[PDB]
């Protein structure tokens, strides 16, 4: 019931899934490599559609989404000089309901009757799935209950942010991770209410038999897409920006130097804030936009890069005079300034209307975030676990294979998605289960190889952590890192005394 | 074992595919400079290269350093835009000179049946057409909404239940080709694929027609027509040697009202 | 003593959920609208859209007239809860006419609904009509805390909080007939 004890709470959910999901897609990501049914032993898309689909239907709500509800939730206290968080009863409840969403998840699945509509879900595709129909149900069901609790958290932690910081400190001594945390988290406010409305208008539809979105009696498809990606671009918003924060001071310790370009840095984050509630539509472009109504939606994301050069090249200040260290958690820091920027191109790209209508829904696409997020948000995750791990465990990181699960991970996303990118080229479409063009059935090969590798990684780190856990050289200094790492929170234990501090 | 775009054989994917070379070849400008700095640091700014970490704040002229030139970018990167941001779009765009055929696509549960307004006939899964002319398209859906696409010619756009999707096309060398789905997948989301015929004039064009001609079966009916809409993926090329009068506007109004 | 009213703006800003909602919301109607009113068509009187918004109305000051006679003027223990009463029965009342309402479009319609026009709509109100569900159970039941705990002057955290929320809600209502009723028809 303690917000530090809260963070690590999740962490766990997210691990442990993991091992759930990879798995999940570890598995099926093979039949691309082999042609006919392969080993696979599947009758027609009923499983593959439900799997890679419930895939990404999982990552991006249940563990990859725990990040920032899980960091924040045990390092934003302890650096603004706190004792807490605010609404005590509720920080612990914002958890345990993306607690329920998890059990109630495999509640579709533990009876195979598990959706297939797109980790998003769209119409004539969701409701008419006959009267029997339980199937989507559970997945409205389970983003529900989810849905309010990380409502809360933004909340929540908005508050503990605009009312307990440190005394005297001016809200511009404010940390890095704290900034970023405080955009992102407001955003889970102005912009997740979005889909709750959206999710309940297709309750109605298929267990009332309503017509929020059938064309046949007076609803609309051209209504719901543009709910879901009205606030489905600011999702991709509040799982990055506040990484921003952990990877600047991952960066600026271990470097020895101050995050340059401060006030820069300051309003980007804030602009970043701004411009995300109005560019939902090029996830539109194809569901026919109007030729000018394109510029506004694709126009105003082209912008957009300006502000990601700013934080980029704002690091890179950061490092130029020198004496930088590169141990586990520097090294992950390199990995995001460099695969970060690799796959913002493609963003970058796609942004003009035509540049996309080849590729859209292409492999590209799937080459296109997957870098963003993989080599953007994941290594976020683990970069953080690193630089923290102590002030929350008591031990520090076995510096030896976290250099060596660093290699595998940064090889194999290459060798499994840059082949990808190709395939969309050629004109791949996304989610097929069975195709023949014998040029794909090559770059899939390299691809579903490129994994083997960053499988077999997803092992050794979580092999290596037990191994640090059981067995650890007990570090009983207050730093472990260098004068550099200034944040209030390290000049404390790690552990916390129980009441925190 | 392919790395570019599309074989150039259409006007458009010029000014549609030439796009994204063009503007890579004039962003690398900042990645090469980004895949530059970042590199270029672990080196000389290192603890044996570097006796210690010296400190500063600003100068504020390090931002324009970085400032002008990304906006310089998204300009030019950015003009483009704008103007190249049109052709396929629909809307209305007149330009006629009475021989572009008009297609109807009737895209249903995993086949794609094809209307001609002025020929006679019916398709499913493959629609011929001449070179270097103009194919109207008119698509909407039957069940679930789809994707009308061919890569080679960089031609994509969406087929909403209940609604006509506008979008015209030129192909400029013989050859037949193929077309993709929607980002949608269940059972024969991946099977959907037709041709695109393109054979050498259009004096062989008008024989295509005439084969289906002989097809002995026909799309008469609303009542036919569900039959020929019915659950079976992967559908032969098959074929129609009549239809309604009426079949697009057939399908729309059922699903309006 | 900074804490005190912390749950305040700690729920201020909780109406940013309930404040989008409505707004996305309405925006999903005025779509669902625009379809052009083909036959089948529910009018409603300018009558209960009166009774029903007179009654709501009376709240967006049966709270103005006692916020002060609550605690800000020299509390009167007593004089907090009578009136409070008074509040919950126009809301309890406020929810009757929209409930005899529905009652009548599906009375005569046999069950099977219709269009969204009577869809939207038959929803757009329907959380209007939660939203004064519970945000007018939590005040009754608050009602008998008040009793026993009895709050008083500067101590009085939560009914001026509610005093907020609601304040919003009826705020919401001022557009909800100003807009789809009078102007939609
Ligand atoms: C959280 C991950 C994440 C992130 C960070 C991004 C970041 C961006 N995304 Fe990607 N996206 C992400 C996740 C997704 N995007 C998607 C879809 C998507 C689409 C529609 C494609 C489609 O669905 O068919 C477009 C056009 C973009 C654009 C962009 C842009 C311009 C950025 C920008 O943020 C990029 C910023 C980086 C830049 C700009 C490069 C760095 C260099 C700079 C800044 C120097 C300046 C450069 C110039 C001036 C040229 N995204 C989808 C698919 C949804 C679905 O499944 O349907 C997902 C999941
Ligand atoms: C390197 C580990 C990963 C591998 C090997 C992997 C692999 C895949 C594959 C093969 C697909 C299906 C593509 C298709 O056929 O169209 C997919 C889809 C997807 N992945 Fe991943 N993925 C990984 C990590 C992630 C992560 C970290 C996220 C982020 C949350 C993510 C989100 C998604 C989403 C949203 C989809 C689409 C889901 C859908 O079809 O509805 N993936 N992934
Ligand atoms: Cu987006």
């Amino acid at each position: 019931v303690d917000h530090k004890r809260l963070g690590i709470m999740y962490i766990i959910v997210a691990i442990v899934m993991l091992l759930r999901g990879f798995a999940d897609a570890i598995m099926m990501r093979s039949q691309q490599a082999l042609a006919s049914a392969g080993e696979a032993g599947f009758l027609p898309p009923h499983h593959y559609d439900q799997i890679f689909t419930a895939h990404g239907v999982i990552m991006i709500f249940f563990v990859a989404m725990p990040f920032v509800i899980g960091l924040m939730n045990l390092v934003v206290p302890l650096q603004i000089g706190a004792r807490d968080v605010a609404f005590p009863f509720l920080n612990n409840l914002s958890f345990w309901f993306t607690v329920v969403g998890v059990i109630l998840v495999n509640v579709s699945l533990g009876v195979g009757e598990f959706a297939q509509t797109g980790w998003l879900a769209y119409p004539p595709l969701s409701g008419i799935e006959y009267s029997p129909g339980v199937g989507v149900d559970y997945w409205i069901w389970s983003l529900q209950l989810s849905g309010i609790g990380t409502t809360l958290t933004g909340i929540n932690f908005f508050v503990t942010i605009l009312k307990m910081r440190a005394p005297g400190m001016t809200m511009f001594k404010m940390p890095v991770f704290t900034w970023a945390s405080l955009c992102a988290n407001v955003l889970i406010i102005a912009s997740f209410p979005i889909l709750t409305v959206t999710v309940a208008l297709l309750t109605l539809d298929r267990y009332l038999g309503t017509h929020f979105f059938t064309n046949d009696m007076g609803g609309n498809m051209m209504m719901y897409i543009n709910l879901i990606w009205a606030w489905g671009h600011p999702e991709v918003y509040i799982l990055i920006l506040p990484v921003f924060g952990v990877f600047s001071e991952i960066a600026a310790t271990f470097s020895r130097k101050r995050l340059f370009g401060y006030t820069s840095l300051v309003w980007a984050t804030v602009c970043i804030t701004v411009l995300s509630f109005i560019v939902w539509l090029h996830h539109f472009f194809t569901m026919g936009a109007g030729a000018n109504v394109n510029a506004f939606f694709g126009i105003t994301t082209m912008i957009i890069a300006i502000p990601t050069g700013v934080k980029i090249f704002n690091w890179l200040f950061t490092m130029y005079q020198g004496r930088i260290v590169f141990h586990s958690a520097m090294l992950w820091t390199i990995g995001f300034i460099v695969t970060f920027s690799v796959g913002g191109m493609t963003g970058v790209l796609l942004a003009v209307p035509g540049a996309d209508f080849v590729l859209h829904n292409s492999l590209f696409l799937i080459a296109h975030f997957h870098n963003v997020i993989i080599g953007g948000v994941v290594f976020g995750c683990f970069a953080g676990m690193t630089y923290w791990w102590p002030k929350a465990f008591g031990f520090k990181l076995n510096e030896t294979w976290g250099k060596r699960a660093f290699w595998f991970w940064i090889i194999g996303f290459f060798v499994a998605f840059m082949p990808l990118y190709a395939l969309g080229f050629m004109g791949m479409t996304r989610r097929l289960s069975q195709q023949i063009d014998p040029q794909f059935h090559t770059m899939l090969m390299i691809a579903a190889s490129g994994a083997v590798l960053i499988a077999l990684g997803i092992l050794c780190l979580v092999i290596q952590m037990y191994v640090s856990i059981r067995d650890r050289d007990q570090n009983r200094d207050l730093t472990g890192d260098p004068w550099g790492g200034r944040t209030l929170e390290w000049a404390t234990s790690s552990p916390p005394p129980f009441y925190n501090f | 074992s392919a790395l570019l775009d599309p074989k150039g054989q259409i006007g458009l994917e010029q000014r549609s595919l030439i796009l994204t070379a063009f503007g890579l070849m004039l962003i690398v400008v900042i990645p090469a400079i980004l895949m530059a700095v970042g590199f270029a640091w672990k080196y000389r700014a290192s603890n044996k290269d570097a006796k210690y970490s010296p400190n500063w704040s600003h100068s504020n002229k390090v931002e324009a350093v970085v400032w002008t030139v990304p906006i310089l970018i998204i300009i030019f990167l950015a003009v483009l835009t704008w103007k190249t941001t049109h052709a396929l779009e629909p809307s209305k765009p007149l330009a006629h000179d009475e021989k572009p055929i008009t297609i109807e696509v009737v895209s249903m549960d995993w086949k794609w049946f094809f209307i001609y307004p002025e020929q006679g006939i019916a398709t499913v899964n493959e629609i011929a057409f001449p070179a270097n002319t103009p194919v109207y398209f008119k698509v909407t859906s039957n069940s679930v909404m789809n994707s009308f696409f061919i890569p080679r010619l960089g031609s994509q756009i969406y087929a909403m239940a209940g609604m006509q999707t506008r979008l015209h096309l030129i192909a400029n060398e013989p050859g037949t080709y193929d077309g993709i789905s929607a980002s949608y997948s269940g059972p024969g989301f991946s099977g959907m694929k037709f041709k695109a015929i393109a054979t050498p004039d259009r004096a062989a064009f008008d024989q295509w027609v005439a084969k289906a001609k002989q097809s002995p079966n026909t799309m008469s009916d609303m009542a036919a027509f569900e039959k020929l809409a019915a659950p079976s993926e992967y559908n032969q090329v098959e074929y129609f040697s009549n239809v309604k009068p009426d079949l697009f506007a057939d399908v729309i109004n059922k699903f309006m009202a | 003593h900074d804490a005190g009213g912390t749950k305040i703006f700690g729920f201020w800003i909780y109406l940013m959920s309930d404040c989008i909602l409505f707004s996305i919301l309405f925006a999903t109607y005025a779509v669902l609208v625009n379809g052009t009113a083909g036959g089948p068509t529910g009018k409603d009187i300018f009558e209960l859209p009166f009774v029903l918004v007179e009654t709501f109305l009376l709240l967006f000051s049966s709270i103005t007239y006692g916020m002060a006679a609550i605690a800000m003027y020299k509390n009167n223990k007593s004089q907090v809860i009578s009136w409070l009463a008074l509040t919950w029965l126009f809301g309890a009342g406020f929810i009757g006419m929209e409930i005899y309402e529905f009652h009548h479009l599906i009375v005569n319609g046999m069950g099977p609904d219709r269009s969204g026009f009577l869809s939207a709509f038959f929803a757009l109100v329907g959380t209007h009509g939660l939203h004064v569900t519970s945000g007018l159970i939590w005040m009754a039941v608050l009602m008998v805390q008040i009793a026993r705990r009895g709050l008083t002057s500067t101590n009085r955290t939560r009914i001026m909080c509610l005093s907020l929320f609601w304040h919003f809600l009826d705020v919401v209502w001022i557009c909800v007939f100003t807009v789809v009723y009078l102007m939609g028809a």
